[PDB]
């Protein structure tokens, strides 16, 4: 299927390409920044992913605890 | 009437540099776009301005000495092309 892993790296060697292009420069100027642009995109799609499902985990707890709240004002 | 000439013993026969592609005069320097190809063998002398998509060919000699040379977008000069400004 479609992993964070390469839709991070995708999305970093896009970042490297288009960052060069506005510049005037060739596409595959510097080839070891393309490199560290698709690790970071992995790194960073990897890490929003995790911190996406904890994000949820809290928002559904801080959820029930305001539905607890507003069940008490019908004793 | 002289017929006379002093030859000079630093003079040099063969610079391993090559001939210098960009030459600043003074505090001219020539301006080339990261986009504009200029050939090896071209020779940009003063105040030169070459812009994005220009291109320079093989042998042209593009002197702003005298007054500024500006090449534009996407114009190009071809091979052996001598380019010069003078004062007025
Ligand atoms: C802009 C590009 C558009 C691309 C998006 C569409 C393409 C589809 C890919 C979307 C994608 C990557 C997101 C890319 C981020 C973009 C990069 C940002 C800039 C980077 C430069 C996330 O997509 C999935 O992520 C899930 C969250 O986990 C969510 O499911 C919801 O979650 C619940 C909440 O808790 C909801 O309650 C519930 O309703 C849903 O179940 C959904 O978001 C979706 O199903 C692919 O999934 C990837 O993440 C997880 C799977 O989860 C995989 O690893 C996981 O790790 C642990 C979990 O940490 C798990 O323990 C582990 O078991 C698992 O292996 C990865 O291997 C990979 O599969
Ligand atoms: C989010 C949607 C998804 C987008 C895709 C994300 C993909 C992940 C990120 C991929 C990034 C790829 C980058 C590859 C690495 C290249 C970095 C090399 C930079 C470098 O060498 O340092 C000098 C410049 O520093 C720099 O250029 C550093 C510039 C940093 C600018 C932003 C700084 C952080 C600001 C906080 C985030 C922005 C705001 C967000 C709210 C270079 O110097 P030189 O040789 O070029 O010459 C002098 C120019 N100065």
């Amino acid at each position: 299927p479609i992993s964070a892993t390469m839709v991070g790296a995708l999305l970093g060697l896009g970042t490297q390409m288009y960052s060069n292009a506005l510049r005037k420069l060739p596409y595959m100027r510097h080839p070891w920044e393309h490199v560290v642009g698709m690790g970071l995109g992995a790194v960073f799609a990897n890490q929003l992913v995790k911190w996406d499902v904890k994000l949820k985990e809290d928002l559904d707890v801080m959820l029930a605890k305001a539905r607890a709240a507003n069940e008490r004002r019908y004793f | 009437p002289k017929s006379q000439v002093t030859p000079s013993p630093d003079r040099v026969k063969w610079d391993y540099r090559g001939q210098r592609q960009i030459i600043p005069l003074g505090q001219w320097l020539p301006k080339v776009a990261v986009d504009a190809y200029v050939a090896p063998n071209v020779v940009l002398a003063g105040q030169v301005t070459v812009w994005d998509g220009s291109s320079v060919w093989n042998g042209a000699v593009l002197r702003g000495d005298l007054n500024k040379i500006t090449v534009g977008f996407c114009s190009n000069v071809q091979e052996r092309c001598v380019v010069h400004a003078a004062w007025s």
